[PDB]
């Protein structure tokens, strides 16, 4: 029943001590941070605590749009050797760094995803021309779905994957999905492989990527221009914003103190010199 | 439900 | 069905109260509630079998 | 206790198995949560799963290391280090799935004029860093799991130049916990300290850990054991100093499903 | 961040006799120092962290 | 319970007078402003007063939106010698003098501040080319925050800075943030210094401006165009507007006589004489 | 969770009322209500220690 | 005029001699060595509003023929409870001559001016060694 | 205790100021008074007192001296060792009169082969010895009051020679306790012994003691500290050993009467 | 109908 906007406890005031009780004597080796407040070690007032910890509930730690992908279309006359660019993304909060780092505080969650769609478009040569505004299609396809080769082919159909036909111009696109894991949580670290090289097998036949659990996690999401070309060329950008809303989080991890080097936990050499210098005696 | 001022 | 809540207010110029209607079949679609609980960090803090009193030796 | 009961003496009993300590710092139940059976309400593989109970749930030793002044630290990952030990390994790789919580007992003693300092941390998804900077996730099977000899820590990357037999091992540097994070960070993961001059082991009680009731023990491990030294060896004025660490683990309510032909794996 | 107006003062270590010690025994050693909150602390007004970043 | 929109007493009729008391006598030196109406120094009639002062409640009277600043973007190709332009701007009242001016009747003062958003955008050369509707990001970036070197730099992200993404041609973009201040209240005015010079350490060391706090108050707006480059160039501003709503205030002073120079209260030579001539003796 | 008040009326064509509901959970995106409090002038236009009688001498 | 918010620690704070008004601004033109003192002009009340509307803030006059003094009583003013008395002035107290000095038909009369001080309530908090700071 | 409370390790707090101690011989209680203020019907001067509460009755740590073979003993006077320390001692030099109890911590540690064993003494009116045998009652001002550096004993004692410059200052010799009497029975006085075996610190809490309520802190020390070796201090075969000896010494309930300007003592 | 917290 003490919820995140609850105030924090009251300093209750206190006097002088001579005892044989020792607070602030502890031993860390036994695991335990020692629960100490300001009056075990000196003389305190009386005050009235008003402020809360309402701000760092894990929901309201995380309840922000990230962005976790560029995506990058156009509407361009498709030739013999070059097609109308339609684009294909994994999905996945891994590409960019920043919401990355925060879910990684955590090794476990449950959330339900906001995905929210910026899209930006244009001209890219030089000529006066013009082009009529332009519709996207967003398609989520999940892993064993057809993916897409041609901008125009039969998969953008979507009798049964979901799509957004967006508008450009119009508010930011938006939908959400509920916690989709086939797990009872999101794993941000898995410790394994998803094989095991078996001794009567070819190596290359058990081999098998570290810490990589189903090679198609998510799927893909799939964006084109539905418009046929112009003679001018458009180019678009759709940017994507993930909110994990109604979040919980479990296992807390020490935060990544190294640049990102790839999905795994890797690290580049040279960038291994997070700290600065400063001198032991130097305030 | 409702208040009135 | 319209759920009502108060706001804990800030600044200011009785409890003021927000009302909220869910328009989706999905809870996945509802907004935050932000009406979040709390709980003592024990189990990172103290995770020791033996319950620490802090005035106590914690070796004995 | 006025008949005499410590905090620092203690007697830990699975199975055919007991361990004594009289200089212990209490212990340490990871996130407060004791080992548990599988729940009904969690359950999922529905084939009646086998408890094997005390014949796999006793103390096991794994081999004893060396603590001298250049060591950088010791890792282990669970089950993988108990992989070979008797009926608790036997139903580890009869079975598709496994789930099992463990008692970690770490040993080291020295003596009042001996100093140092060993953290000894258990995390859940311990995945470490690779030798690699062509190719990331490269490490293989075989060198992710070297069975009860663990592996160690590094205080240096080096990169993997061979391209064309890489090495596919980790190359886990110490002050980043091998994972890319601050080991002064690791404290939020359960744990404990051996300081020489205040106790000579440390006892994890780890619950199991995972995003799923129950899994692939062969495939996964869900516990990575790190220890490291915070303040290093020291004793008297000898030059090189040397004490054992010995590393005893008990498994806990382990129960196993998905019964068939022994899994043989390749390990080297 | 570092700020003068909202600056929090210093905390420093020192001696108060020596550290003394027997024959035969180490006359160096380390001490290890952590951080932590009390009950009475908070934060407010998220906001990114200069501490990661991603160049190109 | 009188409320700001309750009617003002009513006058009441008053007859001739011939006593020893002297409401019209009195003494200004004790500090007191003299007490009087009209049916203390004249006959009156009875009259029921309907007026109220409704509109000059503190609320009342700051309840409206005022530019504080114009922020200026590009749309450019960056190019070696000249990068596309984004704009920085330290949020603050004191750019302009309007709103500074009205607040500034008070020392101190508390409000929720209610943001509004105005942009326009044009063409800067003279040909014919064209660009496709804009989208702006507007990004709050609070002390401490990475500040964005570069229109597409990884800041842009935002995965727990606010930011408004803004649709150009739709309605001006708003947002309203609570009382943020460090402080139990805003102070308009801080007669000190944030840091003490001590003896022993150097002048240089301890110095620091008169009248100022915290070095970076509030933190900063970056706003860019999130477009890539058009073949034409199109520059763009945005206008911002604060209204300071649920206010509250303390401590009256004379208000701004002579023009604003800088942030403080510093006067420029020249500008020292406000009034006018006018005669003693003339209406 | 509706709140109805009065308007006062200005020009005319019973009591009128208006209706508002908050659609938020932070007070701080609300409205103004505008309905304020007045208060006496005294601390800024008889800040004296000793109570000020008008028709008495101010001194005495 | 070359920079503002300039006035430094050392002049802005003279201890118990107190600082005075000038009836003229005069812009510190010595740009090597900057005098970084104020140049509070009385009309403005040394801050850029006008003397006029002063009396919006707390005060008595001492008029001559009427009192030969003045007692202000000042709570704590502030927009915290509590803060650095050394960095931060919370009142200013602004003596200025509204109706000028003048006594029979002595040309240059001279009448003293004096001020007695006491605090009241006043506490402390954040004990350590003494601050010793650079006044001159 | 069954909790674990000991005789041995004890925490102290006054202000913003916190002592621990794991090797103590219990604390002593003058007299068995705990400080305490003046009570009114005990009263003389009438004025309002200023009682700075923490500011001033906080644990302020005099220079540290250091124990040797050759050492004969120190010695303090209160309130004069804190004449200098923080508020307290502006508020000793601000007003006539001014009252104050103490509790006083000395510190000494050492090691399992270290012997030896400081004999720790408070002696209210502890009048010293001078070093005259022209003029009796002759040390001045400035010798009797050495503020925090405190003075010593001496083994052996020397009349002062020189009638035409004086030194004018004490000589305080340790088996007569510096004033005439057999140190032997000194233990009369509230006392601890730190015997390095046994403990590293002595802690007693002294009450103001006075033929009067209140006086001159200025003029008069109310306690001494006299802290003399009854056995000498000794380690392994060394024959140049050395500990440090610490002094923290915190002032009670202390008040003051009749302020007025300053006062700026001679004290050289 | 409505809902109170
Ligand atoms: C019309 C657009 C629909 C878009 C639907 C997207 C559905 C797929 C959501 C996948 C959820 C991804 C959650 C994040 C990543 C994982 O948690 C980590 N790798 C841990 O397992
Ligand atoms: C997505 C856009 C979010 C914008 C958020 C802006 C938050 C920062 C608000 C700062 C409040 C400024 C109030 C005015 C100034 C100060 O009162 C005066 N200098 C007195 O302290
Ligand atoms: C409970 O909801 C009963 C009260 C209904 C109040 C008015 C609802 C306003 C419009 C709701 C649309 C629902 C969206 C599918
Ligand atoms: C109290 O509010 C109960 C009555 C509800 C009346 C209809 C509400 C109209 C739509 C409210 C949407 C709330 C916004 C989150």
């Amino acid at each position: 029943a003490a919820t995140s906007r609850d105030a924090l406890p009251n300093t209750e005031a206190s006097g002088p001590t001579h005892s044989k009780e020792i607070p602030a004597l502890t031993a860390v080796e036994t695991g335990a941070t020692n629960p100490l407040v300001p009056s075990d070690t000196v003389q305190t007032r009386h005050v009235v605590q008003h402020r809360s910890r309402s701000e760092s509930s894990i929901e309201s730690f995380f309840a922000r749009g990230a962005c976790v992908t560029i995506m990058t279309v156009d509407n361009s006359a498709s030739t013999t050797n070059k097609d109308k660019l339609f684009a294909v993304w994994k999905i996945t909060y891994k590409d960019t760094v920043q919401l990355r780092r925060k879910l990684e505080f955590f090794t476990y969650s449950r959330f339900d995803m906001e995905l929210t769609f910026v899209v930006t478009a244009n001209f890219t040569e030089t000529n006066n021309g013009h082009a009529l505004n332009q519709v996207y299609q967003i398609m989520y396809v999940p892993p064993g779905a057809p993916v897409p080769e041609k901008w125009d082919d039969y998969t953008w159909q979507t009798s049964s994957n979901p799509s957004i036909f967006y508008t450009y111009g119009t508010a930011p696109a938006r939908i959400s999905v509920p916690y989709v894991g086939i797990s009872n949580a999101y794993s941000h670290f898995y410790d394994g492989f998803s094989k095991v090289p078996l001794k009567d097998q070819s190596a290359a036949l058990g081999d098998s990527l570290y810490g990589a659990a189903s090679l198609n996690d998510f799927g893909i999401l799939a964006v084109r221009v539905v418009n046929d070309h112009n003679p001018t060329k458009v180019t678009s950008k759709i940017r994507v914003y993930l909110k994990p809303k109604h979040i919980r989080v479990w296992c807390p991890r020490p935060p990544r103190a190294v640049a990102y080097y790839g999905p795994g936990v890797d690290y580049k050499d040279g960038t291994l010199t997070p700290l600065s210098t400063k001198d032991l005696t130097t305030y | 439900g409702s208040s009135s001022t | 069905g319209a759920q009502v809540s108060s706001q804990k207010v800030g600044a200011h110029e009785s409890t003021i109260n927000y009302t909220t209607i869910n328009y989706y079949r999905d809870s996945a679609s509802n907004a935050a509630s932000k009406q979040d609980f709390s709980q003592d960090p024990s189990k990172f803090t103290e995770p020791i079998k033996d319950v620490l009193i802090k005035t106590a030796p914690m070796l004995n | 206790e006025a008949c005499g009961y410590s905090d620092r003496v203690l007697q830990l009993t699975l199975g055919n198995s007991t361990i004594t300590t009289q200089e212990a710092a209490n212990s340490v139940v990871a996130y407060g949560r004791w080992p548990e059976y599988l729940r009904d309400s969690e359950a999922n593989p529905v084939d009646q799963p086998t408890e094997p109970d005390v014949a796999a749930c006793r103390f096991y030793t794994l081999d004893t290391v060396s603590w001298t002044k250049e060591s950088r630290g010791w890792w282990w990952k669970l089950p993988d280090a108990l992989r070979d030990m008797g009926l608790f390994g036997q139903n580890m790789y009869y079975h598709y799935l496994g789930r099992s919580g463990y008692t970690v007992h770490v040993q080291c003693n020295a003596s009042k004029f001996h100093q140092g300092a060993l953290g000894v941390f258990a995390v859940p998804e311990m995945c470490l860093a690779g030798d690699s900077n062509t190719t990331t996730m490269y490490t293989s099977y075989q060198n992710a799991n070297p069975g009860e000899k663990g592996g160690t820590f590094t205080g240096t990357f080096t990169p993997d130049n061979n391209q064309t037999s890489p090495a596919r091992r980790f190359c886990p540097v110490d002050y980043l916990l091998g994972n890319g994070t601050l080991l002064g960070n690791a404290f939020v993961f359960p744990h404990q300290i051996i300081n020489l001059r205040t106790n000579n082991c440390a006892t994890l009680v780890l619950p199991y850990v995972n995003s799923l009731s129950i899994d692939s023990m062969v495939k996964h491990n869900n516990w990575g054991i790190a220890i490291l030294p915070l303040a290093p060896l020291n004793f008297a004025s000898e030059s090189s100093p040397e004490i054992p660490i010995t590393l005893t683990i008990a498994p806990m309510c382990c129960e196993f499903n998905g019964l068939r032909n022994i899994t043989l794996p390749r390990l080297q | 961040i570092d700020d003068s107006f909202t600056e929090g003062g210093y905390i420093s270590v020192f001696y108060q006799t020596r550290i003394v010690v027997p024959l035969s025994t180490p006359r160096e050693m380390d001490i290890l120092g952590f951080v932590s909150a009390c009950n009475d602390f908070s934060v407010r007004l998220l906001r990114d962290t200069t501490h990661i970043e991603q160049k190109a």
